[PDB]
């Protein structure tokens, strides 16, 4: 439980960081995929 | 049936070049009824021909230029560069935007207004001059608010893109803006933007 | 009214030039840009001590490509490291377009000059910078009122500002009309030059390693055969010299082959025997 709760908190924090990482990836992909193809 | 024909060939040469994209310093507005747009410091109205109102109502909304400050007074206008400063002007409200539309660096000074009186002094095109006006510049809530009295209220707010520049103390900058040269139709205008800071 | 002297120079450091070239190439075919840090030592000097790149944006190279957060944080943390130099100017790469300032380039340079009257806008062509020559220039501006009044953009007091001639490509794109070129000098101290010397400093070993002896013999055979053919041609040409009053040379090629033979074999012999007698 205790080590398993620690694993739960670890995984939720890495998700929290990876969400904004995905947001940044989408931002730069729109930065390069602009429009005048 | 027994055609078996050869084939010729006519090429078409094709090429072009994007030139140095040209910055058009144009302001837009719909203050009372007309979507006036002006290019510009010589002023020339692009669309929205001879204005139903006087020019002065919009002459106060005119980056790349800043008032002259002494060494004692911190020049928030100057150190905010290279990015520049974006301001909200309340007269009718005015905002300056920087956009990348088309192949023109757009320095919009987008104008907007409401509550136009049916006989207000701004539409009969009467005008004497703009007497020198002192703007008291001070920080309210982290925003550089300049309170100026209009003589012929102004609640200017200046925000730097570099949100790290220190805010200058409350000072009193004297602006002297007057319509130097123009025509009766007000389509070929030259404006004056002289203004110096005073502590 | 004060006028910028034509003797003013831009002293780019070795590190700044290398970083600028590397960043300019890394972004080809796009146009990359960044801020040059340094100091305005005096009225005739602009020292570019260092330059840091800036993240690529879809805008291109404009005054909207300088992210305020990036610039501010980079400056703060460099100051922490020990590089508290002001933003002297900006640089961007014109890949294959030569060195000049476009309308938008002139625009961003006006923005930078509003920050400080002295501010340079050096540009670098990263694909024209083939080994040897480096295609890079630095321009400030000319005030429109200065030019329309008829006065020259820059006062002259020496021959320093005219040792190099302006290029046609820059001139058509507005040189000496809206912006003036500033002479560029490279600040390379002894330490940096000696450090760079290690790039091709061979070794203490290859001074002592003999050529592959079979390869050496084969090279000798080939060059001696070529030299034989050249000697035949030389004899044939010299026979013509007699029946010809003063009126490729089989001789010059012969001399070049002779020189390469003697240098190769002398070096190989000496290295071999030095090896025989230093290694027991
Ligand atoms: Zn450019």
């Amino acid at each position: 439980i205790k080590i398993m709760k620690s694993e739960v908190l670890r995984v939720t924090h890495e998700l929290q960081a990876m969400k904004d990482k995905i947001k940044e990836n989408s931002e730069k992909i729109k930065v390069n995929k602009t429009l005048p193809y | 049936g027994n055609l078996l024909f050869l084939a010729c060939y006519c090429i078409g040469g094709m090429s072009a070049i994007k030139p140095d994209m040209k910055i058009k310093l144009r302001m837009e507005g719909n203050v009372n009824g007309h979507h006036f747009v002006i290019d510009g410091m010589d002023l020339e109205v692009k669309e929205g021909g001879p204005l139903p109102f006087a020019f002065d109502i919009l002459t106060t909304a005119f980056n790349r230029v800043f008032a002259k400050y002494p060494d004692n007074i911190q020049d928030y206008f100057k150190q905010s560069f290279p990015k520049g400063y974006s301001w909200e002007r309340s007269l009718c409200n005015a905002r300056n935007d920087i956009t990348m539309e088309g192949d023109t660096f757009y320095n919009k000074v987008r104008f907007y207004g409401t509550n136009f009186p049916a006989n207000g002094p701004v539409m009969q095109k009467k005008t004497l001059k703009w007497e020198p006006s002192t703007e008291k510049m001070y920080v309210r809530d982290g925003v550089l608010t300049g309170d100026i009295e209009m003589a012929l209220d102004f609640r200017t707010t200046y925000k730097a893109k570099e949100k790290g520049v220190k805010l200058p103390g409350a000072h009193f900058v004297d602006h002297c803006i007057e319509i130097l040269s123009h025509d009766k139709d007000y389509n070929k205008v030259k404006l004056y933007e002289h203004a110096v800071a005073h502590s | 009214a004060p006028a910028v002297d034509t003797a003013e120079q831009v002293y780019i450091s070795s590190l700044a030039l290398l970083k600028m070239l590397k960043h300019g190439r890394a972004g080809v075919p796009m146009e990359v840009m960044g801020l040059m840090l340094g100091e305005f030592v005096d009225d005739y000097t602009v020292r570019v001590i260092d330059v840091f790149a800036m993240p690529q944006s879809g805008t291109g190279v404009s005054v909207e490509a300088v992210d305020p957060v990036f610039q501010a944080k980079m400056l703060d943390m460099l100051k922490q490291t020990g590089r508290p130099e002001m933003v002297v100017g900006w640089y961007h790469s014109h890949p294959g377009f030569g060195c000049w300032l476009s309308g938008v380039d002139i625009n961003t340079q006006q923005s930078f000059e509003a920050l400080s009257e002295r501010a340079v806008a050096v540009v670098v062509d990263p694909i024209q910078s083939v080994k040897g020559k480096v295609v890079i220039d630095a321009f400030r501006l000319i005030n429109a009122n200065m030019m329309v009044l008829g006065h020259e953009p820059r006062q002259t007091t020496s021959n320093l500002g005219h040792l190099n001639k302006p290029s046609i490509q820059a001139l058509i794109h507005g040189l000496n009309r809206h912006y003036y070129s500033i002479t560029i000098n490279y600040r390379k101290n002894e330490l940096e030059q000696k450090m760079l010397l290690n790039l091709h400093k061979k070794s203490w070993m290859e001074g002592l390693t003999l050529q592959d002896y079979s390869e050496h013999c084969k090279h000798n055979e080939s060059v001696v055969k070529e030299m034989l053919e050249l000697a035949k041609n030389y004899n044939k040409a010299v026979e013509e010299e007699d029946k010809m009053t003063p009126e490729q040379d089989p001789k010059r090629h012969l001399e070049e082959h002779v020189d390469v033979l003697m240098t190769s074999n002398i070096v190989q012999c000496l290295a071999a025997m030095l090896d025989t007698v230093v290694f027991k």
